[PDB]
């Protein structure tokens, strides 16, 4: 009956940490978690041999797979140093 | 709720476009050389050929 009652710059934490509050939040989470999807996808297609593996010696092994990661790497840390 | 989605689209948009731009960048060689040129009659009777 009373657990919880929803009550600057760190009033942003409650709307980060209740995206369902704010426009950006919202936003933000959604993104993140699109990042999140994008990058597991990413892992999964570099494991297809279609991608990451000499299908065509002959001639593709696309090593731009390995920004993928990375960025979204980068883009995960400024979430968790919005926590920190 | 729909206006966030455009908000999504929007964001999306930016961060598709900026990492292929970067996935453009990123392949510097974006080339390779094939195998050289086979003997064929013509390369026989040409004059490059000729002793």
């Amino acid at each position: 009956d009373a657990d919880t009652d929803t009550a600057a710059r760190q009033r942003v934490w409650r709307a980060f940490e209740n995206p369902h509050t704010s426009t950006m939040a919202l936003v933000f989470y959604y993104v993140t978690g699109f990042f999140i999807a994008v990058s597991v996808i990413a892992n999964v297609v570099e494991t297809v041999p279609c991608g990451s593996s000499p299908g065509h010696i002959k001639e593709r092994y696309a090593v731009a797979f390995f920004c993928l990661d990375t960025a979204c790497v980068m883009i995960f840390t400024v979430e968790y140093l919005l926590r920190l | 709720a729909k206006g966030i989605a455009i908000a999504l689209l929007v964001i999306l948009v930016i961060c598709s476009l900026i990492v292929t731009s970067v996935i453009l960048l990123t392949p510097a060689e974006d080339n390779s050389l094939s195998q050289k040129k086979k003997v064929t009659v013509e390369d026989l009777f040409s004059e490059d050929f000729k002793i």
